[PDB]
RNA sequence: GUAUGUAU
RNA sequence: UUUAUACUAACAC
RNA sequence: AUUCUCUCUUUGCCUUUUGGCUUAGAUCAAGUGUAGUAUCUGUA
């Protein structure tokens, strides 16, 4: 009993020192783990069955000093990247 | 709210020379508590 | 400080009585408080009303009621798609509030006008852009099915309606572009018989007597009829299409 | 006052909190811990 | 057994994509939400800013 | 097993 | 069938 | 001779220390027993 009870407290202490996350850390990560796990089932349903809209806030470059040719090549490149 | 009126030229006086001894003389040792040491971050007893 | 308002809505009369109301509806686009301006056009007409705030109908440039663009007379959506002049594009619930507020932020500070020369140059350019873009064995096998009122138009809808309606009383008309066919059904057989002989080998045609997975099968039938029309004008896919063409007729005859 | 709340809703987050006894000890500090954030910024030379 | 009471905690703790054109925009959209939020949390904090641009060039430009 | 949020 | 842990706990003294 | 990568030696740079403030903000490990469910261990 006495040898056994010393070994119990020596293992409980290794848990205390090891983790500092608290209640909010553990509950916040489970929310990530649920959401991530939820998708993997939800995306398989899509294969089984088988801000973007308009920019957040534009802020134009600056002023026409030099720039029309630069924009011409940029439009077609996004289609290739897709 | 919308974005501000674009800023002006800064026009500072010329930056003074610093040296490596000066930038060491402003060395700030991270302080550590007797009481409030939250999270983990273990520190040996010879650094207290 | 009367409103934008075009000439078109104010109406026939020269003298016009109208009432302001300093804080009616917040503007649709802008989504902020503005002034409603009400007036009558004609004798027993239901009275007008400005729908936009001036801040916006500056930027957008239109009759604060009619919303027809001032220069031309076409709608504002119709204008932005075709001419693509100012190239605005929020079309959201919330982003369109700020975007349209941002243009009111732009024009108020630096008065960037709506240049009409470059605008008109876009139109005359678009006008020119439009112009540059622009049998015995049958009737026997047909008569065999007729003895034992719909015509299959093999080899656009409005023209298919125009050319067939003028040859008799129509029951209904169809089309499928992917199918590339249209089943013209007549009210009488006398018309459908007459329309068959009239529209045989005509431009706008094979005029016979009519009889995920569905998308891929119909898209496969499009590539089959495309190579079928191309060959007659003039190899493994052509042979594979012939095997598929033979397999469909066997299912049609058996069923 | 209650009707205007019912056909407008409450204004932007801010207005002004007007201290009181509950939040005096807190708001005392907040200022001290932003008048040391001042004095350091100015005590530290031009590139350290 | 003093230094061994700490090191035994570390070793114990130590032991313990994309298809289509449509599904990528969902993935690409949610990362935009992520970034925009971190800006609202911290007006200034250039790490979150700089990152956000880099990320957009690689995707779009 | 609610206070409080997530999904249809 | 035995032992441990948690969940049952919206239990009971 | 220059540039790029890998390896070793000596030296430099940090993230604020895990958001802040109070009366260290505040108090002190006798719980046990049964029933059901889930997981793990052994029986040429
Ligand atoms: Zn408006």
């Amino acid at each position: 009993d006495m040898d056994e009870d010393e070994k119990e407290m020596l293992s409980e202490a290794r848990a205390r020192l090891a983790n500092t996350q608290g209640k909010k850390a553990k509950r916040k990560d489970r929310e990530k783990q649920l959401e991530l796990t939820r998708r993997l089932s939800h995306l398989q349903k899509r294969r089984e069955l088988k801000y973007n809209a308009s920019i957040p806030f534009e802020k134009k470059p600056a002023i026409g000093f030099y720039x029309x040719x630069x924009x011409x090549x940029x439009x077609x490149x996004x289609x290739x990247x897709x | 709210r919308g974005p501000p009126s674009p800023p002006p030229p800064v026009l500072h006086s010329p930056p003074r020379k610093v040296s490596a001894q000066e930038q060491q003389d402003w060395q700030i040792p991270p302080s550590i508590s007797n009481w409030k040491n939250p999270k983990g971050y273990t520190i040996p007893l010879d650094k207290r | 400080e009367f409103p934008s308002i075009c000439e078109r809505c104010l109406g026939d009369n020269s003298y016009v009585r109208m009432t302001k109301e300093p804080l009616g509806q917040e503007c649709k686009i802008c989504s902020k408080p503005c002034t409603i301006f009400r007036w009558i056009k004609e004798r027993g007409q239901k009275p007008g009303k400005t729908q936009i705030c001036v801040g916006c109908a500056r930027y957008k440039n239109c009759c604060q009621s009619c919303m027809l663009d001032l220069q031309f007379g076409l709608p504002i959506a119709l204008r932005d798609a075709a001419l693509k002049l100012v190239e605005s594009g929020p079309t959201n619930d919330i982003n369109r509030e700020f975007f349209a507020q941002n243009q009111q932020r732009l024009l108020s500070n630096g008065e960037t006008a709506y240049d009409s020369q470059e605008a008109s140059a876009a139109a005359r350019n678009l006008v020119k852009k439009v112009e540059k873009r622009e049998x015995x064995x049958x009737x026997x096998x047909x008569x065999x099915x007729x003895x034992x009122a719909s015509l299959n138009a093999e080899r656009a809808d409005y023209k298919i309606r125009k050319h067939f309606e003028q040859y008799g009383p129509l029951k209904s008309v169809v089309c499928s572009h992917r199918a590339k066919c249209a089943f013209v059904n007549f009210k009488t057989r006398s018309s459908a018989e007459i329309a068959a002989a009239a529209s045989p080998d005509g431009n706008v045609l094979k005029v016979q007597w009519g009889k995920x997975x569905x998308x891929x099968x119909x898209x496969x039938x499009x590539x089959x009829x495309x190579x079928x029309x191309x060959x007659x004008x003039x190899x493994x896919x052509x042979x594979x299409x012939x095997x598929x063409x033979x397999x469909x007729x066997x299912x049609x005859x058996x069923x | 006052n209650l009707l205007a709340r019912q056909f407008e809703g409450r204004h932007s987050t801010g207005v002004a909190k007007q201290i009181t006894k509950q939040r005096v000890d807190s708001h005392q500090d907040l200022e001290l811990r932003a008048a040391v954030m001042n004095d350091i910024l100015d005590m530290i030379p031009e590139g350290i | 057994x003093x230094x061994x009471x700490x090191x035994x905690x570390x070793x114990x703790x130590x032991x313990x994509n994309i298809t289509d054109l449509e599904e990528l925009q969902e993935f690409q959209g949610r990362k935009r939400k992520e970034f925009e939020d971190a800006i609202r949390r911290n007006r200034l904090a250039m790490g979150h800013w700089m990152r956000y641009g880099q990320w957009e060039l690689d995707q779009k430009e």
